[PDB]
């Protein structure tokens, strides 16, 4: 259950952070700290988004 | 049936005719309906002589073993099923559940016998658990020798070692799977002790000592055969005592079986049978009629209700009684009813742990259920926080009606009863972070900024944006990073905690008003309302128009200096006049009259109400508290920026070291790196900002109501209403 | 406890070894109070003044707080009834804060000349000192307050005989860290800010 | 370096950030040691209160939490050629959350202890011990208030 | 009296409320008009006792009953703040038993030297002085035996059966009386000098009272030890004693011991940053414990005449 | 190891089976002072390094 709502929440906060990512938000790659190549950091958090959805559709079989 | 929310309810000062042939059965129907709160007709009499004492003594000593037969039902621990057929028969709701005839008489003839079988059960089955862990300790060893209770080792060795020579032979073993006892009634751990000496005198003392102890000293065999003869004599009668104790252990529990399923349906029609007794005490009594008058509060718009339960009552009991609960009027001070559904009853709760209010006053629980979210949501304001504290109160608001039972937890009842104080946080803090233009730590870049940067620049240049238009709905997302981001919010939060607090305190102040005119007392609107009002006004509210007033004026295409209200402040009490920079033209002719009106009024405000003894002193106590507390809210609605500047920052430095951190083009390490500090920020973020730093807002915004609001409009105190009812009490509470 | 008495030791052998020497004129205050930043004095008044006025704030809140739970174990209304005793310790810490934010704005960069002229190190003095009267003034109204709305706590056992006449000196340790406040706007009052 | 900027000018930086997390967490230590005393005397017979009364150790906690936000904020402001200006601000942030922190941690572990010895005797007194508590730990977020305003002007 | 509050303000805090459960001199005139014990529960209940005796029976309820439910829930309340204390203070609640487990090692020895049980014995024992020896008192009935045998691992190891007493008492009352002149502040200087000198005034007029060399016997800490400690000692009959008590103005006419108690204790309230306050709340529900016991004895048999004997200043 | 020494071998005489928790805090105990040699031996490593 903590595992589930966990990966709900990192679904859903994760990919919209990668899609402020693959856009080339101004709040996110707007600095000079910035994470450069957003459609390069954007894939970091693709798979770290459907790795997310890996452990929410696994643990949502034992619910 | 008038709602009791803005005011309280209107209460009636019934009494009642109760005849001597009905008094005890009268009595359940409205027990039953829960309306009427009694007062005490006996208050002077002596409390032993209220004339039912004797039999609510006898239903005390029923209670009093009721309480001995769950202590039996948690020693040999049976489960208690707790049939709730009590709470399905009497509903609450309306006065159908009848009374109990000579059943209680047989209550009270059935828990006596159980009392004395009983309690000569369990003497008699610990007389026997006694020689039980008397032979199973003699079994464990089969010069003296014997067994103490293994935390008198380090003082019988001290004591052993002092009182023969200092050279003495001494042997210590343990005993595994420790036993009960009788006089601790706890699992107790054993050891197993040795000792030597060859003295006879010596022996005796030995002996002596070890028996005064917790111990049972044995004497075994100085042979091997003589061990293995007392062990099978031993363990002979250990198992002829198996046999005895389990027979008598079984016939115990399974009687108490007979009861342990079903004491919970008996023991509520007795502790509702008690608390009949006790209301009926706080009466008087006739000698020439037999009467029984009980004058108690019913609220007026409740009358009607009276009038068909007697009716009904007089149906059903044949004696043709008059019945007449004639309603009086009365000098005393009736109660605060106020009528709460379930959206309103968490705002309630948390208004009235300050206080019950007075009769017919304002209720503070009704601004309660807007101004104590708001406050919060202007200290807490974060769309991403509203939104985990909507999903945290949303969930218990969509079914809440398979969480009105279950096992009610102490910080889940208490999350649960402020369920709609919690839902319409997450709500007015999700409006507040998107006035506040904030997510988890960031912006929404959903409208046009009003602030343009300019055309080109260098990498790493200070730049100065340039305003073009003024952003629609809350703060700008120009302001997201830069380095004087702080030079504008606080500004702004600590202007918008003055402006946000000085219209609390005067809609609260203003009901001071709305109860001086209700309670038809107008000295008390000139001696204490508008003395007050011009004072408050005038020092804050001038002050409170000059932020919306130098909000109001371009300072920079006038070519005029923009002022200082914290300056300005500071000189209209300081030498009131010269201005350092004026604000609007012909200030000082009024910037000194606000001064001279509100030095005006402090004479004012203490001299006309004794003039119109004590009330001189409940005066000059009265200004002297009113002038010096509304000089310290005003700096302590500062609170609100504080808790918001301890909030967003706080949250802006946990974003950077979890998750700004796990930025950056990584393949292998990258997708555990952002997964395990993702775990690491909503975690983290959910026990720090919703919990502590949430627990932190909602506790200032219950100090804004308790000691910034309720000073001013909430006056003295009330008895409340309690009415007397029947609740499903607990068998716990014992 | 030796350490007062050794350090008072090389105080009086090196003033008079600087004195003895002709050389006594080394030890000059004068010249450490005007070689010294304003900006240390400014904001170790600043810093001290929301410093030690919440080091009486709290200090009067675990008193009157740790009194009132403990009188609280029998009488529990005392809390709800009693919490203006810790309001006036509290607002201790506004006093202590809103001298730090009238101060703040008066801290501002200077230039490499213009830094120790008159009137910064006027402003570095008066910063430092205000901050002291309005930190310290704060700490022992808040000390004050703390041990006397303690014993609004322990007579507020006892119905309503006393609270009344308690309330009255409650309420002037509240006026002596008010007047507290006035002083330091005023010590201040005349100070600029740095240019 | 120069006049502005000498080489001593980042001990008061260095000293600030190292001041700002160990005063408070002294404090914090205090509060911590007092409460977790006060509850491990409570709970051995009362152990079903056992998270209600653990909320003086989280509150005396976060005043670890804001002295640890002085020190990350202000150590992002040091430098090695950095102004004498900013030296005695990141030092008055430093000694701001510092010793007002601690004074909150020591007043948040006094009252937490007679809190968590008195809400157990009488249950009533948890509303009236935690509003006493958010109270003694404010003064320490109103040293953090000074702090993040006194940072707000480096630079 | 800035530092009181740190580890002892929930402390005082509690027995301050604990002396407003002492009930009042109202309370004693509606509670000595029962006749029956079931009535004198019924309104004892009333009070902050607060129906302690839910448990037992109304049939079945003893005099001593009331005398031992009364005081386990004093001294319940006792070890509840005593174990709450620093070690300022806990060792003060310490040393207030000290002089508990002297009036039980004294009658320990004086029950154990006849033919008497141990268990019969250990019952009336006082619960306050209370260490893991004292159910022993059977080694020897010699004085000298015990101090090596029992009381050495005691707290009363630097300390012919009431001589032993008084020499254990004064002893410890010399070390009581420096105790707390060096540790404890001052607000409870002054009262932790006079009660307790108070305190070794009542037990020095017992000692030539009870004895009609008695120099070393008696203790001297308080207002008769310089003067009246040699008019004292060669006191041979009750007019010696009665022209020794009559130097001090404030024992004169007393030769009325716990009226003047507690009469100096209900001063001892008028403090409120003091330690002071725990030994007068311990002294004042020991008091009212044997008044509800005296007042419970004229019910249990009908004594109408000798009721008003109760005595409470506060 | 001062403090935890009189502490594990008072108690020890009561009961003989509280020696391999006794040892293991002194092993807990001792690691720290051997902390302060292993940045003992790393500080005067550092003394020949370029020292100039």
């Amino acid at each position: 259950w903590c595992c589930t709502v966990l990966s709900a929440f990192g679904v859903v906060i994760l990919s919209v952070i990668a899609h402020l990512f693959n856009t080339n938000h101004e709040s996110f790659v707007g600095s000079i700290n910035d994470p450069e190549d957003g459609p390069a950091v954007a894939h970091t958090v693709y798979l770290a988004a459907l790795v997310y959805l890996v452990f929410f559709v696994f643990c949502g079989f034992q619910v | 049936k008038e709602e009791a929310i803005f005011r309280s309810a209107e209460m009636a000062l019934v009494q009642f005719y109760i005849p001597q042939e009905i008094s005890r059965d009268s009595a359940y129907t409205l027990g039953q309906l829960g309306l009427v709160q009694f007062r005490d007709l006996n208050s002077k009499v002596r409390a032993f002589q209220r004339t039912f004492v004797n039999e609510i003594r006898r239903l005390d000593n029923v209670e009093r073993q009721y309480r001995y037969f769950y202590s039996l039902l948690k020693k040999h621990d049976i489960k208690l099923y707790e049939g709730d057929t009590d709470k399905y028969l009497d509903g609450s709701g309306e006065l159908y559940v009848p009374p109990s005839g000579s059943v209680i008489d047989d209550y009270v003839r059935n828990a006596s016998y159980l009392e004395e079988r009983l309690i000569q059960m369990e003497d008699a089955t610990d007389q026997i658990e006694v020689q039980k862990n008397d032979l199973e300790q003699y079994r464990f060893i089969l010069y003296v020798t014997g067994v103490i209770a293994r935390d008198k080792v380090a003082t019988l060795e001290q004591i052993l070692w002092r009182v023969l020579r200092g050279n003495l032979f001494f042997k210590t073993v343990e005993i595994e799977q420790p036993v009960y006892d009788v006089k601790t009634r706890e699992y107790k751990h054993k050891n197993a002790f040795i000792v030597f000496s060859h003295g006879d005198l010596i022996i005796k003392r030995i002996r002596k000592i070890a028996e005064s102890l917790d111990a049972n000293l044995y004497d075994v065999d100085s042979s091997n055969e003589g061990r293995s003869q007392q062990l099978a004599k031993v363990n002979k009668n250990l198992s002829d005592l198996y046999t005895v104790l389990k027979t008598t252990s079984t016939t115990l529990e399974s009687e108490l079986y007979a009861i342990a399923k079903e004491l919970d349906s008996w023991f509520q029609d007795v502790t509702r049978e008690k608390a009949i007794f006790e209301i009926l005490n706080k009466s008087n009594y006739d000698t020439n009629r037999k009467i029984l008058i009980a004058e108690g509060w019913i609220p007026r718009d409740e009358l009607a209700t009276l009038q068909a339960r007697l009716g009904e009552m007089i149906a059903r009991l044949g004696i043709d009684v008059p019945s007449i609960i004639q309603v009086l009027d009365t000098n005393h001070t009736p109660p605060t009813f106020h009528r709460t559904n379930k959206f309103t009853a968490g705002f309630q709760s948390i208004c009235d742990c300050y206080g019950i209010a007075q009769y017919r006053e304002i209720n503070a629980g009704l601004p309660t259920i807007v101004t104590f979210p708001f406050m919060f949501a202007i200290m807490f304001g974060d769309m991403g926080h509203g939104f985990l504290m909507t999903l945290a109160a949303l969930s218990l608001v969509l079914n809440e009606k398979k969480i009105n039972k279950m096992k009610r937890g102490e910080i889940f009842d208490m999350a649960f009863t402020g369920r709609y104080i919690i839902l319409l946080m997450g709500v007015f803090s999700m409006y507040t972070g998107f006035l506040y233009n904030d997510i988890f730590s960031k912006t929404m870049t959903i409208f046009k900024s009003g602030w343009k940067w300019p055309d080109h620049w260098k990498k790493g240049e200070s730049i100065t944006a340039t305003s073009v238009g003024t952003y629609p709905i809350g703060l700008d997302w120009a302001w997201h990073g830069t380095e004087n981001a702080l030079l504008f919010s606080n500004s702004y939060k600590m202007k918008l905690s003055i402006l946000m607090g000085f219209i609390h305190m005067t809609y609260s102040y203003f009901f001071s008003l709305a109860n001086h005119l209700y309670f038809n007392s107008m000295i008390d609107i000139i001696g204490n309302f508008i003395p007050g009002l011009l004072f408050m006004q005038g020092i804050f509210g001038y002050l409170s128009v000059c932020i919306v007033y130098k909000w109001a004026v371009d300072w920079v295409k006038d070519g005029k200096p923009a002022p200082g209200l914290l300056n300005m402040l500071i000189n209209m009490f300081l030498s009131p006049g010269t201005i350092d920079d004026e604000l609007y033209p012909h200030q000082a002719k009024v910037q000194v009259f606000l001064l001279l009106m509100a030095l005006v009024c402090i004479p004012w405000l203490l001299l006309v109400k004794p003039l119109h003894g004590d009330i001189m002193i409940h005066q000059v106590i009265h200004t002297i508290e009113f002038c010096l507390n509304c000089v310290s809210h005003t700096a302590s609605y500062l609170r609100l920026w504080a808790l918001s500047l301890a909030h967003a920052q706080l949250s802006s430095v946990l974003w950077t070291m979890t998750i700004q951190i796990a930025f950056g083009f990584r393949g292998f390490v990258g997708v555990f790196m952002t997964v395990a500090l993702f775990a690491m920020w909503f975690a983290l973020t959910c026990a720090v900002l919703v919990l502590m730093e949430g627990t932190s807002a909602m506790l200032h915004s219950l100090r804004l109501h308790w000691v910034e609001s309720m000073s001013k409009f909430f006056v003295g105190e009330g008895l409340p209403y309690e009415p007397f009812a029947f609740e499903y009490k607990d068998m716990e509470v014992a | 406890h030796f350490l007062y008495y050794l350090v008072l030791i090389v105080v009086i052998v090196y003033g008079l070894y600087k004195l003895f020497t002709g050389h006594g004129s080394d030890i000059n205050f004068g010249k450490f109070l005007l070689r010294t930043s304003p900006y240390m004095w400014a904001n170790l008044g600043i810093a001290l003044c929301v410093g030690l006025s919440v080091v009486g704030a709290a200090w009067g809140i675990f008193i009157t707080g740790s009194s009132m739970i403990g009188a609280g174990v029998r009488a529990p209304r005392i809390t709800t009834k009693n919490l203006i005793s810790i309001i006036f310790c509290e607002v201790v810490a506004i006093y202590g804060l809103i001298i730090a934010i009238v101060f703040s704005s008066k801290l501002t960069v200077a230039t490499a000349e213009n830094m120790y002229s008159k009137s910064n190190l006027y402003t570095g003095y008066s910063l430092f000192w205000a901050g002291i009267t309005v930190g310290a003034s704060n700490l022992i109204c808040g000390i004050a307050v703390g041990i006397t709305g303690a014993t609004a706590a322990i007579s507020d056992a006892a119905d309503s005989a006393l609270f009344v006449k308690i309330l009255v000196i409650e309420i002037f340790g509240s006026i002596l860290g008010l007047l507290g406040l006035i002083v330091g706007l005023l010590m201040a009052g005349k100070a600029s800010e740095f240019q | 370096m120069t006049e502005l900027c000498p080489v001593y000018a980042p001990f008061f930086g260095a000293i600030g950030c190292a001041s700002a997390i160990i005063f408070t967490s002294l404090g914090a230590a205090y509060g911590t040691a007092k409460s977790g005393v006060g509850i491990c005397a409570t709970c051995v017979l009362r152990p079903d209160l056992l998270f209600k009364n653990i909320v003086p150790v989280i509150m005396a906690g976060i005043i670890a939490i804001y002295g640890l936000v002085v020190s990350v904020l202000v150590c992002y402001s040091l430098g090695q050629k950095q102004a004498l200006y900013t030296g005695f601000i990141q030092l008055g942030a430093g000694l701001s959350v510092g010793l007002s922190g601690l004074a909150a941690g020591f007043a948040i572990g006094i009252v937490g202890d007679a809190g968590v010895r008195g809400s157990s005797q009488q249950p009533r007194l948890f509303v009236g011990m935690i509003l006493i508590l958010i109270f003694a730990e404010v003064l320490g977020l109103y040293g953090l208030i000074v702090a993040l305003l006194l940072n707000s002007r480096a630079t | 009296g800035v530092y009181f509050n740190i580890d002892n303000g929930f402390i005082e805090g509690v027995v301050r409320g604990y002396r407003n459960g002492l009930l009042s001199n109202n309370q004693y005139i509606n509670l000595t008009q029962c006749d029956t014990l079931e009535d004198l529960k019924l309104q004892l209940s009333s009070t902050d006792y607060g129906n302690f005796l839910s448990s037992v029976s109304s049939e079945s309820l003893t005099t001593s009953l009331i005398q031992e439910y009364a005081s386990s829930k004093l001294y319940h309340e006792f070890n509840y703040i005593r174990d709450q204390s620093s070690g300022s203070t806990r060792k003060f609640m310490d040393y207030i038993t000290y002089g508990y487990m002297i009036d039980n090692v004294a009658l320990m020895i004086t029950g154990t030297i006849h033919d008497r049980d141990k268990g019969e014995i250990l019952q009336r024992c006082h619960p306050l002085g209370w260490f893991d020896t004292l159910p022993t008192l059977s080694v020897a009935t010699d004085l000298e035996s015990l101090y090596e045998t029992v009381l050495v691992d005691t707290p009363l190891a630097p300390y012919n059966i009431e001589i032993i007493r008084n020499k254990l008492y004064k002893a410890y009352l010399e070390d009581f009386y420096n105790f707390v002149t060096e540790e404890i502040p001052e607000p409870a200087k002054e009262c932790m000098q006079t009660l307790l000198g108070f305190e070794a005034d009542r037990r020095s007029i017992n000692i030539a009272l009870n004895s009609l060399l008695k120099s070393d016997l008696l203790p001297n800490i308080g207002k008769l030890y310089p003067l009246a400690t040699f008019h004292l000692a060669q006191a041979q009959d009750f007019e010696g004693v009665r022209a020794a008590l009559a130097n001090v103005y404030e024992y004169r006419g007393f030769l009325h011991f716990y009226q003047l108690e507690m009469e100096l204790c209900r001063d001892a309230f008028t403090q409120q940053f003091a330690i002071s306050t725990v030994w007068a709340w311990m002294k004042s529900k020991e008091q009212e414990v044997r008044n509800i016991t005296w007042i419970a004895e004229c019910i249990a048999q009908n004594q109408r005449e000798r009721i008003n004997n109760y005595i409470s200043v506060y | 190891i001062g403090i935890v020494g009189d502490a594990g071998v008072r108690g020890s005489s009561q009961q003989p089976r509280l020696f391999v928790g006794m040892i293991l805090i002194l092993i807990f105990a001792e690691v720290l002072g051997l902390y302060g040699l292993i940045v003992a031996l790393l500080l005067n490593s550092r003394a020949t390094q370029d020292v100039v």
